[PDB]
This record gives structure tokens, sequence and C-alpha cells, in this order.
């Protein structure tokens, strides 16, 4: 019934300290193992540490002279620090329970991007993919960073028939589409919306997908 | 329950 | 340090049939009669679920399709039947031995009927050309195998340099591939052109699987 939920920046500079929080609901960070995890764009996983329900600590060697990991019993929070980060620090960023019932990292949060660079914050563009019984409609958002960007359909009411693929980076930024497919006896009759969301630039951005 | 120290489990 | 070893990097089954993945580990990972040795399935998007704690024991809400096995320093993860959800990739990790590690990945896809892709293909947006810049899209969507290649034409004549190509992973519902492909040009240079073309190359047909529009 635990939950955990990471925040903090999406884009930290070279040479300065990624912070990020987990925020715990559902139970108390006085009993247990708080950890994070990082899954590289490569996609290895690798630990990076614990605060325990104590406020002992462990720490993965490959880091344990960056790394501090502290908490805050009144707010149900513990945080991550990594000092004096490189691109290559890049990393999907999880905190993770580790209770004695089990022994393994049994409750996990959604996860959150941290990319390492010097690139600039780019809000992105959003353009309409318009042209049978089906039609497929999209829309094409180019030119962002840094990732993520999010994308639904109707506000989510359109949710199967969807394709979002993984976003591509190109010189320093990062293009991403996504298809929806639905009854042509719905649109252009009803309407069809693409809702992209790039908090890191704090946009949001509608795309009424109108015909051609 | 065992105690973690330093990535290795253990009673006390 | 410590390492676990993954065998093999991935592997496709059928539905209704079994998968084995191994995980060995450099050195013993016991301590106390437990084995510290835990098996994850991660799926794109999502972070990785506890499948199977102390190589024997089932999570709850995990079902009886899986099972692990093992102690000291070789494991064993077993689905057995495959079913269409578990296209995913499978880790073991190790928290008893410093430092903590998880292994390589094992990457299970899932057989099915060779599907063809349904593709569309998309104009430059007039909001794009305002900026100067010109994509064309095309979507090869729900097709099975994987395997997939695409070209784009312009007149009639392939265009290598521009195209921006991303894959989805396999469907967890239906065990289908999606691709999207675009095709970036100046608007100064699509305008000199007519006809664009994205050229899918898949088993299904022997023939190129043709979309196209007309500026």
């Amino acid at each position: 019934e635990v939950q955990l939920q990471e925040s903090g920046p999406s884009l930290v500079k070279p040479s300065q300290t990624l912070s990020l929080t987990c925020s715990v609901t559902g139970d108390s960070i006085t009993s247990g193992y708080w950890n994070w995890i990082r899954k590289f764009p490569g996609n290895k996983l690798e630990y990076m540490g614990y605060i325990s329900y104590s406020g002992s600590t462990y720490y993965n060697l490959s880091l344990r002279s960056r790394i501090s990991i502290t908490r805050d019993t009144s707010k149900n929070q513990y945080y991550l620090q990594l000092n004096s980060v490189t691109t290559e620090d890049t990393a999907t960023y999880y905190c993770a329970l580790i209770t004695t019932t089990t022994y393994a990292m049994d409750y996990w949060g959604q996860g959150t991007s941290v990319t390492v660079s010097s690139a600039k914050t780019t809000p992105p563009s959003v353009y309409p993919l318009a042209p049978n019984s089906m039609v497929t409609l999209g829309c094409l958002v180019k030119g962002y960073f840094p990732e993520p960007v999010t994308v639904t359909w109707n506000s989510g009411s359109l949710s199967s028939g969807v394709h979002t693929f993984p976003a591509v980076l190109q010189s320093d930024l990062y293009t991403l589409s996504s298809s929806v497919t639905v009854p042509s006896s719905t649109w252009p009759s009803e309407t069809v919306t693409c809702n992209v969301a790039h908090p890191a630039s704090s946009t949001k951005v509608d795309k009424k997908i109108v015909p051609r | 329950q065992l105690i973690n120290t330093n990535g290795s489990w253990h009673v006390n | 340090n410590i390492v676990l070893t993954q065998s093999p990097v991935s592997l496709a089954v059928s539905l209704g049939q079994r998968a084995t993945i191994s995980c060995r580990a450099s050195e013993s990972v016991d301590g106390y009669g437990n084995s510290f040795l835990h098996w994850f399935q991660q799926k794109p998007g999502q972070p990785p679920k506890l499948l199977i704690y102390l190589a024997s024991n089932l999570n709850s809400g995990v079902p009886a399709r899986f099972s692990g096995s093992g102690s000291r320093t070789d494991f064993t993860l077993t689905i057995d039947p495959v079913e269409a959800d578990d296209a995913a990739t499978y880790y073991c990790q190790q928290n008893n031995v410093d430092p903590w590690t998880f292994g390589g990945g094992t990457k299970l896809e899932i057989k099915r009927a060779d599907a063809a892709p349904t593709v569309s293909i998309f104009p430059p947006s007039s909001e794009q050309l305002t900026s100067g810049g010109a994509s064309v899209v095309c979507f090869l969507n729900n097709f099975y195998p994987k395997d997939i290649n695409v070209k784009w034409k312009i007149d009639g004549s392939e265009r290598q340099n521009g195209v921006l190509n991303s894959w989805t992973d396999q469907d967890s519902k239906d065990s289908t591939y999606s691709m999207s492909s675009t095709l970036t040009l100046t608007k100064d240079e699509y305008e000199r052109h007519n006809s664009y073309t994205c050229e899918a190359t898949h088993k299904t047909s022997t023939s190129p699987i043709v979309k196209s529009f007309n500026r």
C-alpha cells in the first residue's frame, strides 16, 4: 500500500550537483531500507545506495565519493544528492523500498529522467499529421530538450489505437511522434487533439487535427 | 529480521 | 567486484511454451541460509517489477507461471506457459555482497503469426513550413516479425540523408511492433520536388510496401 515518487530537475549542468527527492505515502520511512537505483540510456541498471530506518547508509563503491542519501522523517521523504555530475550520469532515477519480508526491492517509484548536459532547455514545436473505414492521424513533436515529453490523445480518452514512439536526439534536440487510429466515422466529424506536455520548459500544447 | 551493514545481511 | 552473468542475451518463445533464463554469480550470494538473488521484469516506460525473491519465492501478485530456483552461484527463472504480457527484459539482482548489482538483462520476445504493417504517410504541416523546415512522416504500425526496413524516395530516387527512425518495443497485448520514419528537408528543397515515397521491406511481402503523396 506504500507508494514512492521521485521528483526534481530533469536537467543538470556538468559539474553541478544532482538532487532528487522521493516522497513516500502509506507507510513510514522509520522501518525498511530506502534506496536509489538508476537505469542508463543503454538500459543497464546500477544500484546507488540506501539510507535505512536507523539513519545508517550504504553506497555503491563506484559512487561512494560523490553520493549522499539523507532523509526527513517529518516529511516522510528521503533524498539523493550526486555531486560533480558528468554526461555519464544521464539516467532514469528510481527510488525503491526493501522490506525484511522479502529482503528485495519490493516497491518502486515510476522513475524520473535526469539528463546531464550543457545543452539548453528548448520547448517543443507540435505539428499535426493528417492525411477507408479506419484513419490514422498523428502529432510530430520536434525541436525540444531535454526529455521527457509526454503525449495523450483527447486527454487520455483515446488510449487504445495509440503508438507513441521513443524520442530521437539529433544535434541536442529531440524529435518524437505519436499516431492514433480511429474510425473514419469519428473524424473529422468529432475532434481529435494530441496533448503534448514538456514539463522541463513548463509547456503544454494541444493541437487539434483538422483535415487538409 | 536480518539487518544490513555495508551491503551484507547479519543478525547483529 | 562480484558480477552477475545472465544468459541467453535474448530469446523468442511461442505462446504456451516455456522460457528458461540463467543468472550465474561470480561468488556466493548466500547468507543465513538465504540466497539474496531476486528476479525483476521491466518494460519500457515502467520501473522494474519484483517477480521472485530470495531465489525461489513468488512475490504477491505474480502468477505461478513464474518460478525461480538455485542457490550459491547458479540460478534460473522459468516462465511456463509464456503469455503475450511477458514480452519484457528480465534482470537478476543480488543484495548480499558489496557492491550490490544487477545482471545485464535477457529480453524475451513472444512469437506470433506474421502481420503486415499498416502504413500511413503524412505531408509537412503548414505550421512546420512557417519555420522553414519540412518533415514527411510514415507510420508503419502493428507488424510482425519485428524486422523492417524503410527507404525514402523523392521523385522516384532514393534519399538517405535527413531520415530519423524510431521503433516501439513489442506490444504486451498483440505481440506486434511499430515504427515511425521521418524525412526532414528544408522547405526550399521540399518545394523543388513533387513525389515523396516511403517504401518498407517486410517478410510479409516479396515486394516493397509503398505509400506516397504528391506535393
